[PDB]
């Protein structure tokens, strides 16, 4: 039955998501913070999409790497066609939702990926950071506080919900994120920030000695 | 054809004449060359009348299409870029005689200081654009005379009324020195069209005010 | 047998539409009023199609967003081809019905959406507003008073039929719509109007302080 | 096996046609009269194909609307290619039959529609009106007196057979058609005529006060 | 099994031609005589293909009508390419055989038709008329005396075999054909002749007063 | 070739000559150049006769096709836009000698004032369109003489009969000053064709009225 | 080349010469330029002989193809339209050197009055068609002489034989004034071909009748 | 069921990989060392991809030979387009992961191959050699010390884990690799090195008398 | 137009004028021709203004696109290759008048010696590139005068300020001997733009420093 096929496909995608590392994206005073469990130093699950737009994912590496490349290609073309300030995270989230829905419906195997797109305000502007979560079937949700991806997200989400504090500093937010994600050392962590204080490009990786000092 | 545009403290004004000719023959006496593209932008196209109307319609359609799709209007840079792309795509037709020169006036609602939020953008034949910072610009066959008149009259611009009067006087000078630009027809009652853009949006100036200004200028030069 | 496949596709689409928020489009004196249960502030279920034509939908977001973009593209092309006053809501409803039927019959998964196209009169012209409902299979119907989409529509329809008043004011119509939809707060509501008194563009969103005061 | 699948497909089409409103087309002294039960005011089942050629249909609206558009496109192209008088109702009926047969055989879901193409004589010319009926599978039949479409057609067919009279006037023909269709009111009825007395375009709708007074 | 599918397809076609009207094509002194039982006056089962080549068919109307149009297109193109006298009935029979075989093997539903292509001699030339029967699967047979198509052809074939006489006049041939087909009035009869005495175009229809008087 | 169109209180009238020449040689003495496209529109096309007939037929088919498909005729702006698009599409062929100049007359049923519902639209070589507000327009080789005669005679227009007489006189003047325009033929009895559009629709003027008007004008100028 | 066509009460007649030349050299003395396309239509084609034969064959094939497919022949307007379409499609090749000008004669069986059912249609270089109402037409290099002769001689046409005689005399005049048109060759016994169309169809005139008519004309002019 | 197809496709690929010779790629002081069991002298499982990038594989020969050619074509094009020093082993590993995932998902039979890409530092530059292992389904992993491919990999992996020594010379590394691979002779072995001391091209084969002396 | 670049111990400096003309008529007084393509490379393009702006924007977009996709910026050679490909792709349009020559300045972070990490690259019309080893380069209509001035002034370059002064002096000389280059306008206060690249990145020189240097040069030459 077509309904049986759809349920089996959804079960396969959900099982793929569950057997994966966890990623947390949380808003803090300076912008958005991405913390991921990544033992690899070369393969990155956190990346920049555009000047004020960042990307995080959980699942099979090649699939969300392809989605990352497609999103970057879309964002650069859209920024060139009209202007850099015309690109927003909502457009990228919508494109990802449509693409993932098409993949889930039409492709032979569904994408076992769970995506988050984060946007911060421009320089010298005030605006609450926006977080959008996209699932395997193409569903889109707006998360106002934090996004948790991959693995068993119930304990992680509960810990984040209890420990969340608005307008927290970078060090405090990082400590909260690692403590919630534990339920790790300087290595086997990928940390990045969308910093609203930067002039043009907000994305910045925090690795090595600086991460060890903050952690 | 002649279209002038100039900034005044708190807004911008754009005016244009009414004559349309093919060679030495006068064929149109009430053409409208200034269109209100958006709530805060107005474009005037000089050159072939057909291409002017086509570009105005298509540019307005494109801006409204983007606004409807994305739920938010383009920034001023985006509008400038779309108009520049439209101009660049017409190079082949321009080399074949279907030339169109746009001049864009707008009000940057996202600008910090409302008193300096007016914007004037000029385009060349190669699609390049420049945001005029002298406060005035003109396009058309009589653009040189209009610009040289505004250069002397721009010290008198202090509000919307003074800007409108200076624009009308510049159009009068352009029509005076050029035979392809139509002056105020006191016989037929046909006067140049004008659009005023400020923080409240873009509005068409009523014909009565422009008629009064044109009559005052005419009796002053008598 | 193919008939089993057809009934299973219909059941899948009906289940998808039912597990969704409800939308109400009702005609009042000043035009048409759209009220939707939308917790999110960025995702919109109510949108403008053309100068006097508005659009509402219920179901999977990305599907009816795709249909929204297609309808906007059709309307702008048609208006450029002939004239702005040559675009009517009947044509958009017919195009939507045709494309929805084609998708239901041929696509891998049927679209789990239900659409409503509303049209008001032009400026300085009197005409009763038109409402068209299009379902997943392509069936198109004309509703003279109100359209209810998504969720359990029987109680909402019964409440509206009991409380509907022709030529009601905007405040009375909004009160009736909210009362029927409840069977919500200032937030988690999307309110829009096709206002027949506007010169060219009738669509207008009522949000924030205005929605708080009027409701 | 192909036989079982084809029988199930035919049964699906027949059940689709059965649960639909009835249409009657009958020849009278002035030409051809179409009477359909249509509660809607905008969605219309009776339309003009060409100067002296009219079209009636019963079934799913989108399908026969698509067929109507295709037939109009064919007729206009044929008239422009050779001449207006070289277009006949026989050619349109044959094109419809071939198209419907191809759709039934090759498409995923058969069209649950039934069509009638009617033709009258030209101005100042005497000729018996021609009525052609096309079914879902493409079978084409010539009905010399009347055509009944959709729903349970047996009672209406017998009522017309008993009540039909050749060369009847317009009022008498409308009374007979309404009486047979009942076995309705001014509303929820669509009435049209191919009038052989018109100079070029024979199609004319009878709605509103004229329909009320004549009936 | 592939053989099961082929046998089922053949049975479907055989039943398709079985429940259809019969056509008899027989050679007489003046050429070839086609006699069919056809109540309709607009739908024609007997037609001309080329100057001395005629066509008859029995089965589903739209299918053999499509075959008729294709054969006319082939014949006219071949005649224009080389000459009118280079087109023969054998070539048309062969192309029909190839087309029908391809349709039977490849198409979703086989054509439920049987065709007869007849040819007579040119003007001032003596040659026995040729008849070719083409079946649903593409089999082609050269019949020297008569061809019977559609329905239960056993009694008609036996009656013709007992009653056929070579060089019979047109009236006697029509009497024999009608007697064999009855095992009919002026109406519900379609009579045509490939008359070898005509200068260029041999096909001629015999309908109305001439058929009523001759029969 | 000359086709004139002029408004009168409550409607519009449009007339055209009958001569078609190939060089200096007369090839046709009874060509019809004014066509009734729809119930309330009439178009007349000057230039090559073949292209004129082709555009008339194609435009009528296009309007009827849209009306049959959508169940509602186009607004006057839509018809103008379709004609302008068709003119723009022929520009390449017009450069090759297949030139056609259309003039469109109509009666807007959706206009506010029915007495001023008449509409005259003129198209230039680039495909642009202009709704003439002076009340008269003309196309063809003799268009200038016809327009200059209408400029003087337009004060006399008060009703349909006066408008028809003025149109006939304008055509007579165009034929008088231009060799490619055929005047009223009193020998063969061939006279200009005319179409009158008012609230009741568009109707062809019978040749008897045009003949009497032409004879009266001829006797007046003798 | 010269092909004449003229109407007489109750039918039409079409006649053509026999000479085909390349440059100043005579290459053919017995060419047949008048074809019977259908039962009630005859077509002559002037210009290059190859293109003439090709168009005649293709037109006959097209008409018979439509008749076979739809079971009903085209109306006269349909045939005219198809011929005009082929003429228009040949314009690119006509400018290249393969020019072909057709002239169509027919008898409308659907005409109201049988005495006036004959129809003559002429096509110009741009593909436009015109139905002659003066009763005669001619195409070819010598068409002007033939038309100017028929203008004087058309008062004598009262039936089929008189019309045939007038057509033969017109061809004689065309051959007398133009060197590319062949006259009656008495030495070789080659005479113009003719086709007469009436209610009974289209029939070729036997060579003896045309020979007698040509001999009578020659003795008359001696 | 998608799950059923994927598990009978994964076990097919695993079984194909298992019945193959084992390859070891381990980092040593001078760069990277590839040691494979290859009796053939013409068919090679170890090859160069680019100046500092080498390739090793285990499985069906034609499949990873096709992958080798594709990787070489990608690397040369990338080096020509931008520069030789812009080509890294990470990009080649990513391309291999994309291609292998697509083949596994979409092709009729998945490739029964297991790839390893090795990269060393440039001349006069210090950097730890990088090893990437790509499996049949597109999964990509980073190995810091050694990679074992094909056959029963548990004994070789344990032996290398026990015996691996960082910064070991070429002789020590070769001896350890051969000893672990045994758990054979100079023949039936293929040995190659990515040598970091080479000026431009690092890949170098060690065969014949040189391999006899070194081993 | 003129754009100069020169290396100094520890970095590179690159300056450009502000004038843009259309023939002999000055149309722009504050054009910015020197862009910061990325944190360590600046690009200035001489020729048509529209093409220059388009190439600058596209080159910056391509560099940032590669950096975002691959996770590591291009090497200096890769950037040079992409710019050369971009130049070569414009040759067909360059022959049509859309000519543009770029000059690239950079600071190679991967170079062994920081004291000599500045790089100057010049491109020709055929897409060929050359890394200048004499320490200075110039492009534009007035490039010859700028290069000949820097050939004499380059012995004074010892740090960032000396290099900036030498660049401004070279631009002053180019404007002095060429009418297409705009000199320092003391009336409107418009001065050449500059970019300084060193180990800390690429930064725009504030207008006050350049104004001071230009005033000092003008007073020295008075």
């Amino acid at each position: 039955s077509p309904e049986q096929a759809m349920r089996e496909r959804s079960e396969l995608a959900r099982k793929g998501i569950a057997r994966a590392k966890s990623v947390v994206a949380l808003a803090y005073a300076g912008g958005v913070l991405f913390v991921a469990e990544n033992p690899s130093r070369s393969l990155q699950k956190i990346s920049e999409l555009y000047d004020r737009v960042g990307f995080a994912a959980a699942g099979k590496f090649n699939e969300f790497d392809n989605l990352r490349r497609g999103g970057i290609q879309f964002a650069d073309t859209r920024g060139y066609a009209y202007d850099r300030r015309d690109v927003t995270g909502r457009q990228l989230a919508n494109v990802y939702a449509q693409t993932l829905g098409t993949i889930f419906t039409e492709q032979a195997k569904p994408y076992e990926v769970e995506l988050c797109v984060a946007e911060v305000a421009h320089y010298g502007e005030t605006k609450r950071p926006e977080l959008y979560r996209i699932t395997y079937d193409g569903s889109i949700a707006d998360e106002p506080h934090f996004v948790v991806m991959g693995g068993t997200t119930e304990p992680i989400a509960n810990a984040l919900k209890e420990s969340y504090a608005e307008n927290a500093s970078l060090t405090d937010a990082l400590r909260i994120a690692v403590a919630a994600l534990r339920a790790l050392g300087v290595a086997s962590l990928e940390v990045a920030v969308l910093d609203a204080n930067r002039p043009r490009r907000a994305f910045r990786r925090i690795t090595g000695s600086a991460l060890q000092a903050l952690l | 054809t002649t279209i002038v545009a100039l900034k005044y403290p708190g807004g911008v004004v754009m005016a244009g004449d009414r004559r349309s000719t093919q060679g030495n023959m006068i064929s149109g006496r009430d053409v409208r060359k200034v269109y209100i593209t958006d709530d805060y932008t107005a474009t005037g196209i000089a050159g072939t009348a057909a291409v002017a109307v086509e570009f105005a319609r298509l540019y307005a359609v494109e801006l409204e299409h983007y606004e409807k799709l994305e739920g938010v209007p383009l920034t001023f840079a985006g509008k400038i870029n779309r108009l520049a792309i439209m101009v660049r795509g017409n190079l082949a037709a321009a080399m074949q005689g279907l030339l169109a020169l746009p001049l864009l006036a707008g009000y940057d609602i996202h600008a910090s200081d409302p008193q300096s939020a007016g914007r004037i953008v000029s385009f060349d034949a190669a699609g390049g654009w420049n945001i005029e910072e002298e406060g005035y610009q003109a396009v058309g066959s009589g653009s040189l005379f209009a610009k040289s008149s505004m250069k002397k009259l721009y010290s008198q611009v202090t509000d919307g009324d003074s800007g409108l009067r200076v624009a009308v006087e510049a159009l009068y000078d352009a029509a005076d020195d050029d035979s392809a630009t139509g002056g105020p027809d006191l016989v037929r009652g046909i006067f140049p069209t004008a659009v005023i853009i400020d923080a409240d949006g873009a509005v068409d100036v009523p014909e009565s005010r422009i008629a009064e200004l044109a009559r005052a200028i005419i009796e002053s030069r008598s």
